[PDB]
């Protein structure tokens, strides 16, 4: 019932922290890690006798809510044109509320698509989807 | 016959000379899954500086070539019960 | 509460500008990007080495109820048959309603398709999937 | 709110002609042009530096409730078999109600796809696809 | 109002008729046509010069509620295994209830597939989807 | 109305029978047979002068609830690893309740997946999928 | 009724136990299998021969709402990047809940993909894809 008893994780018990500040207005962040993972199969014998791992395909999706200002490309995290060049590696941390604990981090992310979206009356909605070399984490 | 309705499907068997004298008599329990016959002339063409000579010599030798499986579960035999890995 | 005090955009406070001119009754303005970024795969490690950008690609989608006059043809930017030849680089902007001061720019599109809908009962819509070379903003 | 006044288009003020006659009883029309417009990249620069056009892919849909009698196959605008043949090119209209003014027009229909539906208790419904050589308007 | 008076198909007044012989609890007979026309693009020229037709498609799916007898391998035309190929093509038809009058014909059809559903308190299916090689009509 | 008398089948008047027992509590049975029927065209005509069958594409999926006990897999129809093996050829019968006369029959099934569905809360439920040599009946 | 009277499983009465101890908060547990089967068509006839199997497929998918201890990271079965090259077979098992009786077991299994999504007002959940060599059980 209570934050300092409860056993599951919530939305209102993270924090998400990208480059040191906390997001502000997220809707839903998630994340595929797929290792590709295939069985190796022989003649005579129809199952696979071991399973291999290939590439690790690992993103984060960001879905968000447009603050006024500071928003991913105004504060300078995602880009337009010929800015994505410049745009170095960029580091992003799941949070603990209480603790601020981390709870996993991603190592080095990489921008894959942004779609702002505009629509009538209701608010505005962006999302961004995060490619990373890889994800780690220290209790 | 192929399966037409009319009668049911029957399958391939080859005769080959027994080394006493007299036969063995193979078949298949699987028929083939591509089937190809060529049928090539010995005809051939020269050009001549002022007409064309078309010239015929007659029927060539054919090919026969087909590929297929045999089947997996086992099958009675008309002497044993022999698997594909068998046959 | 108030206009000036929010800080998230509202579809009430955005106002889109297409040819240096307002749009009536406009509904959404989807924008999409994707800068193709695949990292390279190595033999030797399971895990991308780097994540780097192969082509850029730009969608805007405008929606809009069908106007008696100033259509998207009227306005010049749509057209039917080969004089889409004689078309040229047209140009978009989302702005703050409230002091009209430009959020984003789209320095050069093209259309996709003008897809139309009539139906029993219905207001009649345009549809436009513009393609765009670069996105960019001041101020 | 009244007809000689409003600013949009409705299902309600729209007639749709076909060889100078309003059809009767649809339900929607929808049309879908696409130019295949495409961007033309380069080696040494991620994003591409122009649109081009590739090919007219033009057509429009027609959802109808079937007519006791003089439907578009018995009056003479669809076919059946070996009758695709003899059709020859068929022009459509669409015209605004009070003054018939053009709002756009279709030169030259052919037909794609036909389908006639029955279903338990409810109407008929009847589906066609054109595809055409040139859309235009004039006013 | 009444049925000589209404112009437009009601479920009501349409029947469905096979191997000259009306049928039981039928539910739904979609005809779907396809003229495979793909008009041809043309090196410069940006819009296709003529649509023509490139390979006729006609499919009639009928869909009944599985009757205790005359089922639709009772009545011959449906059937299980290597018995098809005994099969002769199938003739239907689709006329006026009101006056037996035709309104529609197949002139020569062969099953594609023959689905069927048993479920927990709910009436049995057949399904079939006929392919057939023209349509007609007269009167 | 009743039983003695509907010229319909439901849910309730059948009886699924494998290896000669009912199978108890399932939910649905569905069965699809293809004829991968496929129309022979021509040069010079657009339309397809007769229909011919390819392959008999004969199915049937079951859909159960766990029985506590004598499942599929432990009362030996259904199977785990290289038990697929072993196991061999399977009849299943359709069955009409009162008299048991053979609604149809499926001479010769075999396995293709096998899916058992644990979900929070709710009945276990198991699905396989079945293909068969022959579907055949006798009155 | 009761427990022990019953003849079918509920959600209630089955544990998901993995590397030898008892999972919390878990909510699905599907099992699926393809045996690749496809039997031999044969030319001469329309109808396959006999029914065989071309390659076993065995995948097991567990979805649970995210502990703050003791999530699949802590107890080993899951990680991020290289460091599950050290991982090894992990085993898992579906019992009774009433008499802690097996009803079967995965008995080799390596994880394809690792989901995750944390969600505005929603419990964070996991979702893991384990493919596995194969299934059995005693007793």
């Amino acid at each position: 019932a209570s934050e300092a008893k409860q056993t599951v994780h919530t939305g209102n018990t993270v924090l998400l922290m990208i480059k040191g500040k906390p997001v502000g207005r997220a809707q839903s962040a998630s994340g595929q890690r797929e290792y590709g993972t295939t069985g190796v199969y022989e003649i005579g014998s129809i199952m696979p006798q071991e399973h291999v791992y290939l590439r690790y395909e690992g993103t984060i999706t960001v879905e968000r809510l447009r603050m006024k200002k500071e928003n991913f490309a105004d504060l300078g995290y995602a880009s337009l044109g010929e800015e994505i060049l410049k745009k170095d590696i960029i580091d992003i941390l799941v949070v603990d509320n209480l603790t601020k604990q981390v709870i996993i981090s991603y190592h080095g992310c990489s921008a894959n698509n942004y779609n702002e979206t505009w629509q009538t009356n209701e608010i505005v909605t962006e999302e961004i989807e995060f490619s990373y070399l890889t994800a780690s984490d220290k209790a | 016959p192929q399966s037409d309705g009319i009668s049911n499907l029957h399958r391939i068997a080859l005769r080959f000379p027994k080394e006493g004298g007299g036969y063995d008599m193979y078949r298949f329990k699987v028929n083939p899954e591509n089937y190809t016959i060529d049928s090539p002339q010995r005809t051939t063409a020269i050009k001549t500086k002022s007409d064309i000579v078309i010239e015929d010599y007659g029927k060539d030798i054919e090919v026969i070539n087909f590929t297929g499986t045999t089947g997996f579960r086992p099958v009675r035999e008309a002497d044993g019960l022999k698997t594909g890995k068998q046959k």
